[PDB]
């Protein structure tokens, strides 16, 4: 009699846009997407078939496996982003529980070494100047591999030099020498600093306070002070603050009401900003804030926290990802009618993991929508590599002294 | 001089005026990962770019080449840096270079690198005279372009060009009252000029937001702005608010109206108000309507607000 799937229930039809008889570009466009998602949702009834949700693991794997070696000229626009591709692909493989062959691990390692700059950090490819985004990616990729070869690639003294070179008077960081600032760079710096144990007591002075100025009237965080609240920057700000242990610098209550508000009543996915369209990748950057808030509020006594669920509709996010974000050929996507890429494959899967796995103390509780083989390996919400990789690397780098001591 | 899409385009390896330089192949190692099968055009350009970068050739021919390298991958920040090095060493006319970046931003408005480049140019020239009108044309094509708003905030702040922004804000809010970028701009102007304490201005702001809410009750951006401005001081400092919302209910309910009520009740209870009971009960009741019926996607969040208010306020 009754639908197991929340997006297919009759009462769900009510969650459609109400434009109050006033049309703007925003409503027209939002109505357009809802029409498409409705077709996907309805297509089980229209075809006279029983619904069933499968994460197409084998097909995603083939796509990842090949991509890790070779890519079409469609990725010419990511030629200054090769470490990103390493990370996106390796992380997807790790989430899907596929072992990295040693030979592949070694080649990634050698390749990231060619990308490493002699004055510290990594560039977007061999011989490109260093930049903090590929530095973050490379370091994450190297931890996913998490062997001795991989750890030894990073040149920690020089990494710290590089970071200092980018640090600003007002607490913020440049993305690269002669580049610009935004909250993204703070997180990137905080992430590599803390995994590799190069954090000195002056490095992040002012940083938490600069990130705090990025929180605005909406509750979320913008890229720089004054700017609109955005899911990707909010993720980066909060996460940098968890690493720095200054969670408390922010109005966490208004941030919570902001992030929860970005889940779309109809699609089940998240939007990046208020009044914009749903998008598969925010399944991570927005829904990954919830575990970060959960830990932050818990560290403050909040006695009202659930011991089984994050504060968003975990089931509806899985429905969105599984029904609307999979390419039948392999890989995942922003929304139906877009085309797959390694970025969306990475973050759709990371978002799925989060929506599946709850953990607060000794309290572990899963929700696996669809078939049980859908379950993914868990991801650390600060770093978006596996919690085991985080442990293994931090442990290993605490063996060494902070350069300069 | 020779465009990348000209039918007469010729690879650099077939141009005589590049015969003295040996291209530099990409060093990907014996066993590549994430190897891009570049097009011939692309690989040719970048092979030559690596050559000039390695020699640090500061020539007019290198300059033209960075242009083609940018066009093939405008996200390559090493090429831009080199171009900025050549703009200075060659003493290129920065006004021609402004013309150039205007054309490329028109074409690729969603790339950070081009906007950063423009910022460096305005900083070198100290001349914002074209910015507000340039940015306004990009925003005419995508009214929500994040980089465009950021560039606009930067230019307004650094050159103090506040005087006409609020009218712009109004023109766009007229065009699309659901554009959250414009609501954010609104708050950026006011909060950096008059501020929100001038009670004449705070009043004009709240009358405006309520009036927009009337025309379009389900638009979340007005509701967020309304809360955004008043929550500063504490919502229960405004006692007419509670009832003025309760009046919009019969003919304008929305989940956002109900949630704003839950926020007023929370502040009332926080400020130890008359009836530390009946009020909480209205609150819990409403949370329930939200979790159960009217805003169920946020069920976990409302359950938690419900629980937070009980734990706080009934001893
Ligand atoms: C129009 O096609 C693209 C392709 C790439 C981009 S992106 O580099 O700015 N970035 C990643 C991204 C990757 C893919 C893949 N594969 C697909 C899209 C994409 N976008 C665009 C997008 C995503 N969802 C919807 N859309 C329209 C998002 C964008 C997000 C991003 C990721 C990493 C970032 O950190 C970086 O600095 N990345 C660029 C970078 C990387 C390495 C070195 C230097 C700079 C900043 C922004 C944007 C548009
Ligand atoms: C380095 C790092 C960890 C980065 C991750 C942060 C991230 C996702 C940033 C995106 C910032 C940006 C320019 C958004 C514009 O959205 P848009 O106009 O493309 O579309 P929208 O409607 O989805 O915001
Ligand atoms: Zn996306």
């Amino acid at each position: 009699w009754s639908e197991p799937l929340y997006s297919l229930r009759p009462e769900h039809a009510r969650e459609r846009l109400q434009d109050d008889s006033v049309e703007t570009v925003t409503s027209i466009e939002q109505a357009k997407v809802e029409e498409k998602i409705q077709e996907v949702f309805s297509s089980y009834k229209f075809n006279h078939l029983v619904p069933r949700l499968v994460l197409q693991r084998e097909k995603h794997f083939h796509y990842l496996k090949r991509g890790l070696r070779q890519l079409t000229d469609a990725y010419e626009c990511l030629d200054a982003s090769r470490p990103w591709l390493c990370y996106w692909i390796l992380h997807s493989l790790e989430l899907l529980d596929e072992p990295i062959p040693q030979i592949v691990a070694t080649d990634v390692c050698q390749f990231l070494e060619l990308c490493q700059s002699p004055d510290g950090g990594f560039g977007g490819g061999p011989g490109q100047y260093p930049h903090l985004a590929p530095t973050y990616a490379a370091v994450n990729a190297l931890c996913i591999i998490g062997t001795e070869e991989a750890y030894n690639v990073i040149n920690r003294e020089k990494l710290l030099q590089y970071l200092y070179s980018l640090k600003q008077p007002d607490g913020s960081f440049l993305m690269h020498v002669g580049g610009e600032v935004d909250v993204r760079s703070a997180y990137c710096a905080a992430s590599v600093a803390s995994l590799t144990n190069i954090i000195t007591p002056d490095l992040f002075e002012g940083t938490a306070e600069w990130i705090a100025r990025c929180q605005n009237w909406e509750g979320g965080i913008g890229g720089v002070p004054g700017m609109e609240a955005h899911g990707g920057y909010t993720f980066c700000g909060l996460a940098a603050l968890v690493i720095l242990k200054k969670e408390r610098s922010l109005n966490l209550k208004s941030l919570l009401q902001w992030v929860t508000s970005r889940q779309m009543r109809f699609e089940g996915g998240f939007q990046g900003r208020c009044n914009k369209l749903v998008d598969g990748c925010y399944s991570f950057w927005q829904a990954g804030l919830l575990p970060l808030l959960h830990r932050a509020l818990h560290a403050q006594g909040d006695p009202a926290l659930s011991m089984s669920h994050w504060m968003f509709h975990q089931q509806a996010l899985q429905e969105y990802i599984l029904m609307c974000c999979q390419c039948p050929a392999g890989g995942l996507l922003d929304k139906p009618g877009k085309s797959r890429d390694f970025y969306h494959t990475c973050y759709c899967l990371s978002g799925l993991s989060i929506a599946q796995h709850f953990g607060s103390g000794a309290m572990l509780h899963d929700v696996v929508m669809g078939v049980p083989e859908n379950v993914l390996q868990p991801t650390h919400p600060v770093y978006n590599i596996g919690p085991d990789k985080v442990i293994q690397a931090t442990t290993h780098f605490l063996q060494k002294p902070v350069p300069g001591f | 001089f020779l465009s990348l899409d000209s039918p007469t385009y010729v690879l650099y390896r077939d141009r005589a005026e590049w015969a003295d330089i040996d291209p530099v192949p990409q060093n990907d190692g014996p066993s590549p990962v994430v190897q891009i099968i570049y097009s011939e055009k692309f690989r040719d350009v970048y092979d030559y770019f690596r050559a000039v970068l390695q020699r640090d050739e500061r020539s007019e021919r290198a300059f033209k080449l960075t242009r083609d390298a940018i066009e093939l991958n405008a996200a390559n920040y090493t090429v831009w840096h080199f171009r900025r090095v050549l703009l200075r060493s060659l003493q290129k006319d920065l006004q021609e270079e402004m013309n150039y970046i205007i054309a490329i931003i028109e074409e690729q408005p969603k790339n950070y690198q081009v906007w950063h480049h423009r910022r460096v140019l305005v900083e070198w020239l100290k001349d914002p005279s074209q910015e507000l009108e340039f940015i306004a044309d990009i925003l005419n094509q995508d009214a929500k372009n994040y980089h465009a708003w950021q560039h606009r905030q930067w230019v307004i702040q650094e050159f103090r060009l506040w005087d006409n922004e609020l009218q712009y804000v109004d023109q766009l809010l007229k065009e699309d009252v659901r554009n959250n970028s414009v609501w954010n701009q609104r708050h950026f102007v006011i909060s950096n000029t008059t501020g929100y304490s001038d009670r004449a201005v705070l009043e004009r702001e709240v009358q405006y937001t309520l009036e927009m809410i009337k025309l379009v009750p389900h638009n979340e951006s007005a509701w967020n702005y309304l809360k955004g401005i008043l929550q500063d001081r504490g919502l229960s400092r405004y006692p007419n608010l509670l009832n003025q919302l309760l009046d919009l209910q019969p003919s304008h309910s929305s989940p956002y109206l109900i949630a704003f009520l839950v926020d007023i009740y929370e502040d009332m209870l926080e400020n130890q108000c008359d009836n530390k009971e009946d009020i909480l009960n209205k609150a819990l009741e409403l949370c329930e309507i939200l979790a159960k019926e009217k805003d169920t996607i946020r069920k976990e969040y409302w359950r938690y607000i419900g629980r937070s208010l009980q734990s706080k306020h009934s001893r």
